[PDB]
């Protein structure tokens, strides 16, 4: 229900969210301006007489047209090996956000990872990729636990002369009476012997208490 | 990095009317260099950002400082307010030694913020270690958080809490 | 009204007491927003834990969070 | 349909030219999109409107398997009708 | 500055088993720590002898 | 969303990408 929930809320957001994608529409604008900016250049003296040859040529001679043209041809070999650093500049920022993404996308998409906040921030679920006319989107499914709830934790309790410990779990009292939940949910069972395991005395430890822990094990008599 | 400004064209030539004619008669190079540096500045505007926005929540420790009789006054903010930094970030701020028409912006975020986002990010992760970067800083006495560490590498608590003041 | 800052001197813009989020960012943390006025970036909500030695706090309830990670690609 | 030389009541330019149906105002005759590429013109006999259009280029790439598979190759015309050959 | 956010997402922010990501030795924990151009994480890590 | 200069176009058409993305 809160997964399609998610997915409709993320629907009506997109139908109507603005500056999300922004980005890719900055990288459009963005070679757009080097390019618009290569066409002005082309128009454009560079410290030349005018922007044109051809005016050039068709009222002057050899030799000072192409001095003329020389010092053109100077200004636009330049603006030319400079769209080409600049694109390659660009290219360089993609080719890391790329190796970035398939990384994303081997790790979120195409397994389960541990990693923080790298397939988004929260306690990691899934993602489901998702493309664009240039580029593509993962759909970060991540989970969120809630209702935390104040109780008191032992890390084992003196039982029979013995500090029995968590074989996986903790023990939390609610007042007056003790648990075994795990770590990161409220998940509650019984304290017992076969959910918790001993390695030697409480004689050491500090922050435990006396307390029984249950065993299933007289009942097997009657 | 240092984001810089820069006044272009009086350095390309310094109060001369006649070389904006000679410029603008050879283009607007200094124009394509000015949005190469104002996207340098945004780029290391952002990569501060997200070095450090990295929380949406100012957590603050208690007037409490019990992590296990632990001693700390190198390291964190200092109440006497030196700029709230560590006598540790205080050797690295002194460890740091230092116009024309060019000058240089001062940095976006002074060490003030970049102080505080680092003592809430401090303060999340020795209450949660890992949570809250999954979510929320959610309390817990930092000897069960190294409990669940030992869990995650697939060791016990109690080898912590058998020499938890020798590893102290 | 009138201020001198470090990012210079700006004028009509009232610097204020108060510290909210970030929405023209202006420098050294300073932004400014609603008329529109200079103030200082917020860095977020100051919150305390419930440090105790001796106690715990877990979670009876989760969602299903989903969120989108944008990246370039092409 | 042909990239020519052309000087139109002193409006000189080299291009391919054909008609458009756009109206320019009384006084206006020649357009350029933004680039400051003209695109169309008011005629200097009639002053109707034509359309200064790309003089036709296009790349020239050669397709190969390699020799040693063969001296065969195909060939592309770039963006271009092969109608032009 | 990828590299850091990284680093602070799986040594600060979480428990990594990366291998000398988090500097070299049995992963412990990382404490972050501010310069005036930079940040520096204080890399906690165990040693078994 | 000219004048001898051209661009190309995307090598993956959308269909593609979209079918390696169902897939
Ligand atoms: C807490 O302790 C009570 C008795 O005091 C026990 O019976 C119960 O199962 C536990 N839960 C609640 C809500 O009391
Ligand atoms: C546990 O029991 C022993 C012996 O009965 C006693 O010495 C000790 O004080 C008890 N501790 C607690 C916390 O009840
Ligand atoms: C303990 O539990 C109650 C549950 O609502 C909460 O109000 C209280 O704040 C919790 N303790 C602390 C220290 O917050
Ligand atoms: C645990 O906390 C209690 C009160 O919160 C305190 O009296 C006790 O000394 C603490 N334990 C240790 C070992 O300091
Ligand atoms: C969690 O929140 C939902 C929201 O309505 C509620 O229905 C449910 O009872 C809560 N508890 C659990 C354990 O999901
Ligand atoms: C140009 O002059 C001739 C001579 O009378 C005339 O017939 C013709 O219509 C004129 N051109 C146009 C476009 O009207
Ligand atoms: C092409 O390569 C093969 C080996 O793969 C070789 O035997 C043959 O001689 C080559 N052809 C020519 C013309 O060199
Ligand atoms: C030229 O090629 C384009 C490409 O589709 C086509 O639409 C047009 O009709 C062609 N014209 C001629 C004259 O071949």
């Amino acid at each position: 229900n809160q997964f399609n929930s998610a997915i409709g809320k993320i629907q009506d957001s997109l139908s109507s969210t603005p500056s999300a994608l922004g980005k890719l529409q900055d990288v459009v604008n963005q070679n757009a301006q080097a390019l618009n900016t290569l066409v002005k250049q082309l128009s454009s003296n560079f410290g030349a007489i005018s922007s044109v040859l051809n005016d050039i040529l068709s009222r002057l001679d050899p030799p000072e047209a192409e001095v003329q043209i020389d010092r053109l041809i100077t200004g636009r070999l330049q603006s030319l090996q400079t769209y080409v650093t600049q694109q390659l500049i660009r290219a360089a920022e993609i080719r890391a956000s790329a190796n970035l993404a398939a990384t994303k996308m081997s790790e979120c998409v195409l397994g389960q990872s541990k990693r923080v906040d790298f397939c988004g921030k929260g306690y990691h679920l899934m993602s489901f990729p998702q493309s664009a006319p240039h580029g593509v989107v993962f759909l970060h499914v991540t989970y969120v636990p809630a209702q935390e709830k104040n109780f008191t934790t032992a890390p084992a309790i003196c039982h029979d002369g013995k500090a029995h410990f968590p074989r996986e779990g903790v023990f939390v009292s609610n007042g007056t009476h003790w648990f075994v939940t795990q770590r990161n949910f409220y998940e509650p069972q019984i304290i017992t012997t076969d959910n918790t395991f001993v390695s030697g005395n409480c004689d050491v430890v500090i922050g435990i208490v006396n307390n029984t822990v249950y065993d299933p094990l007289q009942p097997e008599l009657d | 990095m240092t984001k810089t400004s820069v006044d272009c064209t009086m350095y390309i030539c310094g109060d001369s009317t006649e070389c904006s004619n000679l410029l603008l008669q050879y283009g607007s190079f200094c124009t394509q260099l000015n949005r190469a540096l104002t996207g340098i500045a945004v780029e290391q505007d952002k990569n501060t950002q997200e070095v450090f926005a990295q929380v949406k929540q100012i957590y603050k420790t208690p007037p409490i400082k019990d992590f296990g009789g632990f001693n700390f006054s190198q390291i964190l903010p200092d109440p006497s307010k030196p700029s709230k930094r560590s006598f540790i970030e205080d050797l690295l701020f002194n460890k740091v030694t230092l116009f024309n028409g060019l000058t240089v912006l001062p940095p976006l975020l002074t060490d003030e913020m970049i102080a505080q986002y680092t003592s809430a990010l401090l303060a999340g992760t020795i209450t949660s270690g890992w949570t809250f970067g999954a979510g929320a800083a959610l309390q817990i006495p930092f000897a069960m958080q190294m409990a669940y560490r030992f869990n995650g590498i697939g060791v016990t608590q109690n080898v912590l809490y058998e020499n938890q003041k020798l590893i102290a | 009204n009138v201020f001198q800052t470090r990012a210079g001197c700006l004028i009509g813009a009232e610097h204020v007491n108060n510290s909210y989020e970030c929405d023209i960012p202006i420098g050294a943390g300073i932004c400014a927003s609603y008329s529109i006025i200079a103030y200082t970036m917020s860095l977020g909500a100051e919150n305390s834990v419930a440090y105790s030695n001796n106690s715990i706090a877990i979670p009876t309830n989760f969602t299903i969070s989903v969120t989108t990670e944008i990246l370039p690609v092409s | 349909n042909k990239c020519v030389n052309f000087n139109f009541n002193g409006l000189t330019g080299t291009g391919v030219l054909t008609e458009s149906n756009k109206k320019f105002l009384p006084f206006q005759q020649f357009g350029r999109d933004i680039a400051d590429t003209t695109d169309a013109v008011r005629d200097p006999q009639t002053l109707e409107i034509l359309d200064i259009t790309p003089c036709s280029f296009g790349g020239v790439s050669v397709i190969t398997p390699g020799t040693n598979t063969s001296n065969q190759v195909a060939v592309l015309y770039q963006d271009v009708n092969c109608t032009e050959v």
